């Protein structure tokens, strides 16, 4: 019997592991549903997915991709339209109730190449605990950091600060608060310095990052932490604030649940006992989410991320996945039905009420029990208003690995002339000359 | 003379702790709970076997420590043939040029894998042939055959073939005499031949890496290298250490027995 | 059983057995002595059948034998080497060429017990080889050639790894053994007094053609020439070369009065312009010593003796004198393993005798011990 | 003298039709394959070109900082890992004790994967985790800087490829008569000069083969970065720059230019050796 | 230099180097001899100071040299494996202890070539060694010694890694280079024939002690035990127990009665229970011989013989019969390893005499040197 290899990056697995599951169990004798974890890093995801194509395997089916890359692959042929589908339904599937920013992130010219099925931006996390109303400037939360530092408290600011692609989100949401961008709208030019506004946007853009960077009582490895260390400092009680993803939450209440975390001793109460799953996700009933969350909402939690100028809110980048149906594979009309019931309007409620990811059926947001287990969901959706695209052309990673690059440690930066060095990697990136390291 | 005596004895056991610790360490990282993780102590606590039970619960190691043993047991094979049949050539036949034949061997055994893995990669070997186990055993085959030719000639170079001739004065057909005489002593060289070659194309990482990619052929050290985590929040390094661990303890047990041997073929009988 | 060859011919690029012949009856452990890079293992070899003979022929009595495989032919070689299988315990490796030929496992327990009872291996045998001493090793590779009741026996220099007093004693055990058998049987040697310990008849070789064969007292008393005769016996021949006088050799410390005995003998033929005239050390006496006639009649001189030494019972005395001892025939062929300082002629003396080094001691000596050979050829005028 | 001759030829053929079309054939496609504007997502299209791989490679400055930094880290740990494990080597060969459980201890760096040696380091120089890291001060970040990093990237080949070299040596060594030595000492040389005055001119060709085989393989390293450094803060390898360039972006021209250029840069450093140091096989 | 040695005490967790005393002094050619094992190298290499001094104390010039370090410690020192450094030039290996004194280029240059001159090497100290074989490397090897002029020197055992034959001229050339240097050296071997030629003194040991030394002329005519007396001059003497006897000794084939000088040492002291006769191979002859005025005192006799050596410079046989003279105070370690036999014996004959194997040999004693042993202790009592 047929069985189709879903590959996902590692980040989402056991949620992705209950979806196959479901769909498994709901397909019938038709074929089996199966999980691949590519890596968890941003281009690492690539790396291993590209690989399984310029070789011709067969093992490869369904992918969930970035949304950043899909030009890329659409150009090379890869990632086949949903147009092919014997059954036609996925083109429609596609467009029926989706969010219309990611919907708009997976046509590369006019036809859709791939199907959304979650989406994310990001939240500025606080501890409540020792801190008042989340700073809303970068400059108001290095005040608040600062305080804390002579206080001798968790000083840490737990940025994404690394040399990868899940950087050059943070970069690129400064640029686009401060009203620059990387690409001219048609992609065809650099616009990093086009115009001396920009210049400023760029260069306050980049005094920011040296700020946080260089700070006094800063985290050591603030060059290296990537986006999971920031879970872990947090969690860790190292760091009063992050910048992470909108997924932290089940992470924390899972941590606080099954022993764990110091300040949230939620593994003391019998209401908890059995709550965790055996499988050794947490799953905990309607009242066990809602006793865990509001034992926790007083110590921890969450705002909209902090902006550049004192009243600007920020065009935060936009982030999420796209499902795609791949070329190698022998079979494919099979691929198109898997990929519609993955997506499926019940299976991923799951994926948001437990598996921390936003969903993307617009509906769930005004569902009530929905609106009760996702609770950071109206800051989502209110930043799905304004949130910045990442410039979608095929040469985007050969631009982002070039820019990252050129900010390599992310301290040790002189704004002015990285400004300039900024353009000169990016415009030979856009050239497409040269090595990347 | 006991100063000199208690000397030693404090040299044998500092170098013991040198070979050890950084061992001994993956495996306290790995036995150690997840409380216990990011705490600095060396000496462990409260110790458990919920991440070795987390390795072995699914079916991600089992098709990696297989696929390593199958092709380690082909290469080997393959290797220790052809290399022997050369090694015989170049012990007991004296013809012209016989030098370039083992020098040009213990180069190529140097060579360097990122120069390999472009051409390679382009090729009916990556695009025609792809994952399946001959795209690896072909070039793992290639880095195995000089080791096995030098430790193989070393081999013949110690058996004296006058024993041969004593044979053939021991009645006379070689058919039987040689076959019977001469296979007892062979023996102990091709066994340790083959035990170096199974080791040495274990681990290089580079071929094994590139050339893959699928639950087929992701041998073990890719397996690890892949891996980051067993859970979705859990610190994953405990879970990392713990495949480690597992990784690496047979062929720890496995150079723990042979020991003579193995030094012996390195060092060309010297010790 | 006997064996025979002859016409014998080697190849290589060196006629190693070049134009030889020999006859090896029942009993005879025949010696082969020589220099080496003679053909003395390779004949071996070729007897053996892991050499080719390049014209002439071989006979094992039974039949002619050059032409036929390496199957039969000489039987139970054992190896200057003592080479072993090592893997085996010794009374494997003694029992293992009965094996090879099939003989019933009862007939292996005894004839493996009775050899390890001949040789000194009988508690040793359950051990493996190299992890036991090396006359046992040895004994082993002995009986690897005893166990097969076999035509012939091969030596190989059997006693090369041996220090001097296990050799003797070995000698004696090989003779034992080799008399017991009463088998034809061969023993190559570079080594001239070990030679004369056992073994019924010498052959002697330049290279590849033989120089001399014969009992080893026929070959003592009666060398057909210099270089053989220089060869032979513990003690070096004094040799002058020296002109063929009329009188006699008139060697100027003590002129050689040839008497008729000898004279005569060589006046049947026309006289010699120059000779070598040979004596044996074991001949010379101290003339200060022995009693009656001899003692004014025995050649006598007087010299410097320049060392002496006891060597226990004895004396070894030494001293230098005239000789035109810068050309050879039959001499300088000895001088390329040793032989230099042509003056220096020695003496053999009694512990008895108060002689001692540094000073001026008379010695004698007589025609009945003397030898002569061409200064042209080598060849002795005294016998063939 | 035919005879054997053919026979042996018959026995050499398979380890050459081996050993050349799975060696010399890639090579030799790698060639042509550097002489093409050729990118791996479209294989449909293709062009030749002169020189401008080369040219490219030979000029931009992502190949010359993780070249100059093999080099710089083949010379440190070659030379750190020859002094050690010479050491090493006399210790196992000297030590008056059993020393089975000294040959047994020395053995386990050489066999142990490369990658679970690796893992070792990682954790070990990590703040707050490894028993190494937490005895640095606060705020010292062990890993990150670039300095640092290459030391730690050292200190993990030293400890994992000296075994194997300290075997190379004694196997060099071991053939060295007693009383060589003995005659050196009696003669009044002592340690100093019984190592540099007597044994190490013994040795030449065993020490040249020894640091030949250290410096190749120290030169083309890869997992001992790639796990530990992931060649992040610019500490790249040239290996692993022949990776990126493959498999980061598709370029397989200016990736078999790099493949190619390697490969002649490791042949320079064996000609060193086999001329100008004779180095011959042992 | 003063060479004087005292109190060894090296004795192993096993008696070595445990009482041995020296006393050794200038000019002197000592050898030192034994079986293996007795601490032989282990002597010469604390003198070496390979060793330090455990007990005692060893001292030349006016030094405490058991306390000084292993460099020069002793002075001089050759050893049997012919030592020498393979990559270097012969005249480098030569001029190795003078350059490591760094003495100057010009005196190195002129005692280089005075060594390579006081030994043969003047064509070869330009070659590397190997391209310079072990023939020439032999005495290479002692030229090593010679550019120290050395104060003391230790031979080690240099002949017997030479083959048998080129002994005759390295024996030679050894004791000229003695002469010519006229200073102390000391030797070791495992051979008595190699110790009685060119050496002034031997000293015999066992267990890391001495059991005699002196002139080797009188260690031979007068041995302090029959054990002694079977390692010194090699052909050892048929030992035969005794209870008692009244006029002299009783043997297998006849009897003693030799004269009263001898039993006077007998009844000198209560020693006349079980006892040991002990006569040579040597003061035998063939009873057809040497008759006359002595004829009466030559107690003749004659047994079966076997088995002849019969090289005519000398002729020899041997003798045997049937008793339980398996006895031994310590006998059995010089019966252990060459010709082992309970009744088995040998006489020498001179050459004139005419008996074959497979016969009774008839033969004569001669008085003036038959001998008598404690069979408690082994000690001689006709000489010590
Ligand atoms: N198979 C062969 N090929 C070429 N030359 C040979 C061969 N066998 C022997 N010779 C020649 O014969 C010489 C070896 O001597 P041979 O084997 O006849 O007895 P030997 O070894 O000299 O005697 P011994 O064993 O007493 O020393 C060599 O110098 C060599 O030139
Ligand atoms: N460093 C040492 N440690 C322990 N024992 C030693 C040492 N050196 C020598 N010996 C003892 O001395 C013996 C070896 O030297 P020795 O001179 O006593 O006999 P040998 O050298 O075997 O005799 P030969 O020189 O005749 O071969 C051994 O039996 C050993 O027990
Ligand atoms: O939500 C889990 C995912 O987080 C990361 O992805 C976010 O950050 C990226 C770059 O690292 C953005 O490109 C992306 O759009 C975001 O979703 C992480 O890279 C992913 O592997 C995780 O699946």
């Amino acid at each position: 019997g047929i069985v189709i290899n879903y590959y996902t990056p590692a980040n989402e697995e056991a949620t992705f592991k209950a979806v196959a599951n479901r769909c498994n169990e709901q397909l019938g004798g038709r074929f089996q549903i199966a999980q691949r974890n590519l890596p968890k890093g941003a281009d690492d995801q690539r790396l291993q997915l590209a690989r399984r194509l310029t070789g011709n395997d067969k093992s490869l089916d369904v992918m969930a991709l970035d949304v950043v890359w899909t030009a890329e692959f659409a150009e090379a042929g890869w990632a086949v339209p949903l147009s092919e589908d014997p059954a036609g339904l996925a083109e429609a599937d596609a467009t029926e109730n989706t969010l219309p920013g990611p919907l708009e992130t997976a046509r590369w010219q006019d036809e859709l190449y791939a199907a959304p099925i979650t989406t994310n931006t990001q939240l500025l996390w606080y501890r409540a605990d020792l801190m008042p109303a989340p700073p809303t400037t970068w400059d108001g939360m290095l005040d608040e950091a600062n305080r804390l530092y002579r206080e001798g408290g968790p000083s840490w600011i737990a940025v994404q600060g690394k040399q990868y692609e899940g950087m050059v989100v943070w970069f690129n949401t400064l640029l686009q608060s401060a009203g620059g961008q990387v690409l001219s709208d048609d992609g065809q030019r650099v616009t990093l310095t086009d115009t001396p506004e920009h210049r400023a946007a760029t260069v306050k853009a980049l005094r920011i990052i040296k700020s946080v960077a260089t700070a006094p009582g800063a985290d050591p490895s603030i060059t290296q932490t990537d986006e999971n260390t920031a879970r872990l400092a947090l969690e860790q009680g190292k760091a009063a604030l992050e910048v992470n993803w909108p997924y932290v939450l089940p992470s924390l209440l899972e941590n606080a649940v099954k022993g764990g975390v110091s300040f949230l001793p939620l593994d003391g109460d019998p209401a908890l006992q059995g709550s965790i799953n055996d499988v050794g996700t947490f799953s905990p009933t309607d009242e066990q989410f809602d006793i865990a969350f509001d034992a926790s909402k007083k110590v921890f939690g969450f705002a909209p991320y902090p902006g550049v100028n004192p009243d600007e809110p920020a065009r935060v980048t936009l982030g999420g996945l796209n499902l795609a149906v791949a070329s190698t594979s022998q079979h494919k009309a099979e691929a198109f039905e898997a990929i519609r019931c993955l997506r499926n309007v019940e299976n991923q409620r799951y994926t948001s009420i437990e598996g921390g990811l936003p969903a993307v059926r617009t509906s769930l947001y005004d569902d009530p029990a929905f609106q009760k287990k996702y609770p950071q969901y109206e800051i989502i959706r209110q930043q799905l208003t304004n949130a910045a695209v990442r410039p979608a052309t095929p040469v985007y990673q050969a631009v982002s690995t070039r820019m990252s690059a050129t900010l390599a440690p992310i301290s040790d930066i002189d704004p002015e002339r990285t400004a300039d060095e900024l353009t000169e990697a990016v415009q030979k990136a856009i050239d497409g000359k040269g090595l990347i390291p | 003379d006991a100063r000199r005596a208690t000397w030693w004895s404090v040299v044998n056991i500092l170098v013991i702790v040198y070979a050890l610790i950084p061992v001994l360490w993956i495996l306290s990282l790995s036995l150690k709970p997840t409380s216990s993780v990011k705490d600095g102590k060396l000496i462990p606590t409260e110790i458990t076997f919920a991440n070795y039970k987390a390795i072995f619960s699914g079916d991600a190691f089992t098709s990696a420590l297989f696929n390593s043993i199958g092709i380690g047991l082909i290469t080997t094979i393959i290797a220790v043939v052809i290399g022997g049949m050369a090694a015989y050539a170049v012990a007991r036949l004296q013809f012209p040029g016989k030098q370039l034949l083992i020098g040009v061997a213990l180069l190529i055994a140097m060579f360097p894998h990122i120069s390999l893995v472009t051409p390679i990669f382009n090729m009916w070997r990556g695009i025609g042939l792809f994952d399946t186990w001959p795209g690896l055993i072909i070039p793992y085959i290639t880095f195995a055959l000089p080791l096995a030719i030098y430790t193989l000639s070393a081999f013949f170079r110690e058996i004296p073939w006058d024993l041969e001739k004593a044979a053939k004065m021991d009645g006379a057909t070689p058919a039987q005499a040689f076959r019977k005489v001469i296979a007892p002593l062979a023996a102990p060289g091709i066994v340790t031949a083959a035990i170096l070659v199974f080791i040495f194309a274990w681990n290089d990482l580079l071929l094994a890496l590139s050339l893959t990619a699928t639950q087929r052929a992701i041998t073990a050290p890719v397996a690890i290298a892949n891996f980051t985590g067993s859970s979705q929040f859990e610190e994953p390094t405990g879970s990392i250490a713990a495949g480690a661990m597992v990784i690496t303890i047979p062929i720890i047990i496995f150079v723990l027995i042979f020991q003579r041997r193995i030094v012996a073929g390195l060092t060309s009988g010297a010790v | 059983a006997e064996i025979v060859l002859d016409r014998v011919t080697k190849s290589y690029p060196r006629a190693a057995v070049k134009e030889f012949s020999m006859t090896i009856a029942d009993g005879e452990f025949i010696i082969l002595v020589g220099p080496s890079g003679c053909g003395k293992s390779t004949t071996l070899n070729m007897i053996a059948g892991l050499e080719e003979i390049t014209s002439g022929e071989l006979r094992i009595g039974g039949e002619r034998v050059n032409e036929k495989a390496p199957k039969d032919r000489d039987i139970a070689m054992v190896f200057q080497s003592y080479a072993l299988y090592p893997h085996m315990t010794v009374r494997q490796n003694i029992a293992f060429p009965l094996t090879l030929a099939k003989v019933p496992k009862a007939e292996i327990a005894a004839k493996v017990e009775e050899t390890a009872k001949i040789l000194d291996l009988s508690e040793l045998l359950d051990r493996k080889p190299g992890q036991l001493s090396g006359g046992q090793r040895q004994r082993v590779a002995m009986g690897r050639a005893i166990v097969r009741s076999p035509k012939a026996f091969l030596m190989d220099q059997p006693l090369s790894n041996l220090d001097a007093k296990l050799r003797v004693q070995m000698r004696a055990e090989i003779s034992r053994l080799q008399d017991r058998l009463g088998t034809t049987t061969v023993y190559v040697t570079h080594d001239q007094t070990e030679a004369m310990t056992l073994g019924d008849r010498v052959v002697v070789m330049l290279a590849g053609e033989v120089q001399q064969i014969g009992t080893p007292d026929e070959l003592y008393s009666s060398p057909a020439n210099l270089f053989v005769a220089g060869f032979i016996g513990s003690p070096a021949m004094n040799f002058f070369p020296a002109t063929r006088t009329d009188v006699g050799v008139r060697l100027p410390f003590g002129e050689v009065t040839l008497t008729p005995h000898m004279l005569d003998l060589l006046d049947k033929q026309a006289r010699p312009e120059n000779i070598i005239v040979g004596i044996r050390p074991e001949h010379i006496e101290d003339s200060a010593l022995l009693d009656g006639y001899a003692r004014i009649r025995a050649l006598t001189f007087s010299v410097r003796a320049d060392i002496v030494e006891s060597l226990g019972a004895d004396k070894y005395v030494h001293f230098t004198t005239e000789g035109a001892g810068a050309e050879s025939a039959q001499l300088a062929e000895l001088a390329a393993d040793s032989g230099a300082g042509t003056n220096q002629f020695i003496a053999r003396v009694s512990a008895d005798s108060r002689v001692r080094t540094g000073e001026q001691i008379e010695l004698a000596i007589d025609t009945t011990k003397l030898s002569i050979f061409d200064a042209a050829t080598g060849l002795n005028l005294t016998r063939d | 003298k035919k005879s054997e001759r053919r026979l042996a030829f018959w026995l050499i053929a398979p380890a050459v039709l081996l050993m050349l079309a799975v060696t010399a054939y890639p090579i030799g496609y790698a060639v042509w394959l550097s002489l093409q504007r050729y990118n791996l997502a479209e294989p449909h299209d293709t062009e030749f070109i002169g020189l401008a791989n080369y040219v490219t490679v030979l000029t931009d400055g992502y190949w010359w900082t993780a070249f100059a930094v093999t080099l710089g880290i083949t010379v440190v740990s070659v030379a750190i890992e020859f002094a050690l494990g010479l050491a090493l080597a006399l210790v196992m060969h000297r030590t008056i004790f059993g020393k089975g459980a000294v040959r047994t201890a020395i053995l386990i760096p050489y066999g142990i994967v490369t990658v679970a040696a690796s893992y070792s380091w990682y954790y070990a120089w990590t703040p707050g985790t490894g028993y190494l890291a937490n005895l640095l001060p606060e705020g010292s970040a062990p890993l990150t800087d670039q300095l640092p990093s290459l030391a730690i990237v050292v200190l993990a080949e030293v400890w994992k490829t000296t075994p194997f070299m300290a075997l190379l040596l004694l196997a060099g060594l071991a053939l060295v008569p007693q009383d060589l030595l003995n005659a050196a000492q009696v003669d009044g040389a002592g340690p100093w000069k019984r190592l540099t005055k007597v044994i190490l001119p013994m040795i030449k060709p065993a020490i040249l083969v020894a640091l030949l085989f250290r410096t190749l393989d120290a030169f083309r390293i890869f997992d001992n970065i790639y796990i530990l450094t992931g060649g992040s803060n610019d500490t790249g390898s040239v290996s692993i720059l022949g990776y990126d360039n493959l498999f980061k972006a598709f370029n397989v021209g200016l990736g078999s230019a790099i493949s190619v250029l390697i490969f002649l840069s490791v042949a320079i450093i064996a000609f060193i050796y086999i001329k100008i140091f004779g180095a011959a096989a042992p």
